[PDB]
């Protein structure tokens, strides 16, 4: 017999990295005055790009 | 045990570049906002510059116009202020504090909050 349809399992998506909320924030530094940070542990959608 | 330490005095000549020094220890530093507040000696207490969590300068009092410099050393939790062309007046009891409000707390980024 053969197959016929393909099942691809996951759990419930988890805590989203909050990229959002740092490009709607008041406002970015200046470029002397720049900004850094690293976010780990959390997953990234890329889709709302 | 929240605690600021403030360095940079002693005696200066007016119209001279100043670098003043506040390291911050007991909370998470680059999380909150922050103030540095001017108190001319003999008269009263006065805001003078702040910046945001993300480190963004708020900006600079009235007669000081675009020749300060606020930066946050997030490195080595700490934040720096430079002076330029000081008068007799320009004399300030410059206080270093935090934020009280934190992020995602109760809109738009929470700046004020003068507490420590």
């Amino acid at each position: 017999v053969q197959p016929t349809e393909s099942i691809v399992r996951f759990p419930n998506i988890t805590n989203l990295c909050p990229f959002g909320e740092v490009f709607n924030a008041t406002r970015f530094a200046s470029v002397y005055a720049w900004n850094r940070k690293r976010i780990s542990n959390c997953v990234a959608d890329y889709s709302v790009l | 045990q929240v605690q600021l330490l403030e360095s940079g005095g002693g005696l200066v000549q007016p119209g001279r570049s100043l670098r003043l020094s506040c390291a911050a220890s007991g909370f998470t530093f680059d999380d909150y906002a922050m103030h540095w507040v001017r108190q001319a000696p003999g008269k009263g207490l006065e805001w003078v510059s702040g910046v945001s969590w993300n480190s963004g300068t708020i900006g600079y009092a009235d007669s000081v116009k675009g020749r300060f410099t606020i930066s946050r050393d997030n490195a080595k939790n700490s934040l720096y202020l430079h002076m330029r062309s000081l008068r007799a007046e320009d004399t300030a009891l410059y206080y270093c504090a935090k934020a009280v409000e934190m992020v995602r707390g109760l809109g738009a980024d929470p700046e004020y909050g003068m507490d420590v």
